[PDB]
RNA sequence: GCGCACAUUCGGCUCUUCGUGAUGUUUUUUUACAUUCAUUGCGACGCGCGGCUUCCAGGAAUGAAGGAGGGUAGUUCGGGGGAGAACGUACUGGUGCGUCAGAGGUGAAAUUCUUAGACCGCACCAAGACGAACUACAGCGAAGGCAUUCUUCAAGGAUA
RNA sequence: UGGAAAUGCGAAACACUUGCCAGGUGACCCAUCCAUCCUCCCACGGUGAGCUUUCUUUUCACCAUAAUCCACAUCUCCGGCCUUGCUGGGGCUUGGGCCUCUCGA
RNA sequence: UUUUCGCUUCCUUUUUUUGGUUGCGCACCUACAAAUUGCCAACUCAGAACUGCUUACGGCGGGGAAUCCAACUGUAUAAUU
RNA sequence: GUUUGUGUGUUUUACCGGCUUAUCUGAAAAGGGGCAACAGAGAACCUGGGAUGAUAUUCCAAAAAGAAAUUGCAUGUGGG
């Protein structure tokens, strides 16, 4: 019933395996597991499987977009980059 | 905004249907005056609808935005693609 | 019918018979879909050709 | 609205997988009599078999078919087409009673009719597969 | 039906099997395959070849992509930049699939426990846990013995070094704390 | 000031019937010729009336708006912010040559560089940076803080 | 070859071919509880055995295999003639149809 | 009860449309108490009495306070460690 | 005689359909060889037996053991 003051999931490791790590880790637990938006179907339900393997519950679409959270800024940016550049490239 | 506001107005005075199936019906029956689409389309539906809307000589509006937004704007609170305005009146700029 | 691999040899076709093409293995909705999808697109494809056809003359 | 006879539409389900139909008669609405709006359709179940070459001795007139059927069919179940194979000669006066035998009778004629339009006529389109 | 398949090596998230029509008569969707040369400088591609007829040797790992930094249109050479501080100049010729690894390294993540490391390495031949040179029996190893925990001689070797005489820190031009920077100043 | 003789007073604009069915008259005229006009019909608006018939209703029913507050609406203003892109240009590092007995730094020199070749000059690149004088008791910004451009984005103020 | 449909059938015959079938057709971890089957014990009854001396309800025993249909009646229509039709479990899945949930539920 | 609940009769409008009207049905516990009661049922925990006297079957973690040392769990010298 | 209905002929032929001699066409790579599972994958039997000395989902046959299941292949008839 109790939910700890500050570490969430980390309760599993108790004290073992140090605070700074606990920091490092905490960060990724939040990113990776979270439920996150669907594109077309637009709700958040894209869940990681494996290793950042993300199918949308509820539009049943799988997006490869890696690591702990799906589509990096860089990627996005890139995505713009291409947007632009290709766009320009046509334009 | 216009599309939103016009429409905002449209819900309020108007009759519209949200609900795809409905939309289609509506369209069919002609009772849609206008069909408006979100960008969030499963494309086919865009097309499908398009054939209808066109069939019905109905406005397609691509209302350029999103599921939520679409909902929010229509005074609703669930993820929304598409509407067919059946009848509003007074949002005549929607009929423009 | 739904079974498993040794069973099918047995399994009767007339019990293995509700149908539409490509979907003797299917139940409606997916199939509806795949029809629909061809049909329309293939109109627009034709339409596209047709768009371009006036521009030429 | 914009659904009227002669107009082509493609059928989905129920023994008519993606199959082509003409509106013969629309039923713009549900009643208890059909709790759903439903149009009445004449439609073809069976595309013909191939024309090519010199094809057989006699010849292959065997292949030369078109199996219609008529069915009332959920509005929710066809993709209407812009095309149209008017139910003019056909039906405007010569209706199809349904019934039963009348459904059968008309269909017979209709077979021929369809074959007329078919026999060299326009919109060849109508009478065929879509390669799904 | 009857088509041509469309799935292989994984870059970013289209959802599978997709109709990419290719070579320069590819359009330029992400992942789409156009020749790198005919892909415009500064673009971000992934898996460029090198050999050409290799379908992506370079950047064949998780995360990256690489950036074209040059065309030499005279020769038709191109200078592309390996993720690594390293340029490779390949002919501009080469196939490439537009984009990035959908993947982006787990490297960031803090790994945590042995077990994890166990599952971690496993797809190949076994290679970890790892003990160190200093006790590893003298008879086979350089760094065993010593009546306690240490290095004998400099770990800085001529590269040429015999096997059995060559492990560790090959010819380190410098080593230890990177008190400076490598390459250009 | 008011009413007043006529709309043939300045004047309205269909309140010089209107609209349309149309026909007619028109016939080197503003063709045809709706209304006017002549023929006539329906609708008819204006305006009037008529029939009302039926139904139904506030004035101020609900002070008075601060040189109080709040917004709102209008051009716009600013180095406000935030995302962009583009660069100028230098510092370098570098290249690429050119050469060359010296460089270089300095209170004093000293540590530096040196004929592989230092500097140097010019070309050019690379790189990361920085927006130079402009531009000032001058602007904007809660404050911190804020100066190419365009491209934007969403913001702010003032003034009306 | 049936029914808008979900979906039908003694046989609606149709075999090679498919840069054919994300076709659980083989095919897959554990994992979770939960649900319930299975089996299983208890115990009631009730039988039958066996027990049991100053006292008792004691003990035991009490069964049904694969293999196959699913047509009994409701209802049709309670059986004149039963003729529409053959309608008809539970309780998990999904779908399908009608209505179209929005003051949000 | 100025709306797309439906139909009948009737009236009104041209109407055998609507609309009004009528009969019935459609939405609406506005039928609504309590749910009284019937039945059967469960061993958990709890409570309280009554009572009296027992480290008693069984099975049952010592603790504290510090120093050194190694983060940890893991690993191991078969057969001294 | 018609037209129609029915039946028949080793009729004839055209035409199908079949089937075999027969003749031509006609397939490509982690797979051009083949093994590798006494537990994976994994294709037909159940219960009973005044049943054996010691074996049996194998022994029990037609009737009381029975009832099964499958294959192969026939046969006629049936569907045809």
């Amino acid at each position: 019933a109790k939910r700890t003051v500050k570490m969430g999931v980390m309760g599993r490791y108790g004290a073992r395996y140090g605070s700074n790590p606990r920091k490092r880790a905490k960060k990724l637990e939040v990113s990776q597991h979270a439920k996150h938006f669907c594109s077309f179907c637009g709700k958040f339900a894209f869940r990681r499987k494996a290793v950042g393997i993300w199918r949308c519950d509820g539009c049943s679409k799988t997006v490869a977009g890696g690591a702990y959270t799906l589509s990096t800024p860089n990627n996005t940016t890139v995505r713009s980059t291409v947007r632009r550049l290709r766009e320009l490239k046509q334009s | 905004d216009t599309i939103n506001t016009k429409i905002q107005l449209v819900m309020k005075s108007g009759k519209y249907v949200l609900g795809t199936q409905q939309s289609l019906k509506t369209l069919r029956q002609g009772r849609s005056k206008l069909v408006v689409i979100s960008a969030n389309c499963p494309p086919i539906r865009k097309a499908e609808i398009e054939y209808y809307c066109t069939l019905s000589k109905t406005p397609i509006h691509h209302y350029s935005g999103n599921n939520l937004d679409l909902g929010t704007a229509c005074g609703r609170h669930f993820r929304a693609c598409v509407l067919s305005i059946t009848d509003v009146g007074d949002s005549d700029i929607t009929s423009a | 019918k739904a079974l498993r691999h040794t069973k099918a040899r047995l399994a009767p076709r007339h019990q293995k018979t509700t149908s539409r093409p490509y979907g003797g293995v299917l139940s409606h909705e997916q199939v509806r879909d795949r029809i629909v999808r061809a049909f329309l697109i293939e109109e627009q494809r034709i339409v596209k050709r047709a768009l371009k056809a006036h521009a030429k003359v | 609205k914009f659904l009227k006879p002669g107009k082509v539409v493609i059928m989905t389900s129920g023994r008519y997988a993606g199959k082509k139909a003409v509106i013969v008669q629309n039923t713009d609405t549900r009643n208890k009599e059909r709790p759903y709006g439903h149009s009445l359709l004449a439609g073809i179940k069976k595309y013909p078999r191939k024309v090519v070459r010199g094809m057989s001795k006699r010849s292959i007139t065997r292949r030369s078919q078109v199996g219609v059927f008529l069915r009332v069919v959920n509005h929710k179940h066809f993709l209407p087409t812009r095309y149209n194979m008017d139910l003019s000669r056909e039906l405007r006066g010569r209706i199809n009673v349904s019934d039963a035998s009348k459904k059968a009778k008309s269909k017979q004629l209709v077979k021929r009719l369809f074959q007329a339009r078919y026999n060299a006529g326009n919109n060849r389109w109508f009478f065929q597969r879509l390669r799904f | 039906y009857r088509r041509v398949k469309e799935l292989m090596v994984a870059p970013e998230g289209m959802f599978t099997g997709q109709s990419m029509l290719c070579g320069v008569k590819a359009p330029l969707a992400i992942g789409n395959v156009l020749p790198l040369g005919q892909i415009t400088e500064g673009c971000i591609v992934c898996n460029v070849e090198a050999k050409v007829g290799d379908r992506g040797t370079l950047a064949r790992a998780s995360g990256d992509y690489c950036i074209i930094i040059s065309h030499n249109t005279e020769t038709g050479r191109t200078r592309l930049k390996l993720p690594s501080g390293q340029k490779k100049t390949v002919p501009s010729s080469c196939r490439a699939m537009i984009g990035i690894v959908a993947g982006g390294g787990r490297i960031e993540k803090p790994v945590l426990k042995a077990g994890n490391s166990f599952y971690r390495f496993r797809g190949k031949r076994n290679c970890w846990p790892k003990v160190r040179g200093v006790a590893r029996n003298p008879v086979e190893h350089p760094h065993g013995g010593g009546n306690h925990q240490h290095i004998g001689h400099p770990s800085t070797v001529s590269r040429h070094a015999p096997p059995g005489q060559k492990v560790g820190l090959i010819a380190a031009r410098r080593t230890g704390r990177i008190r400076g920077s490598r390459a250009v100043r």
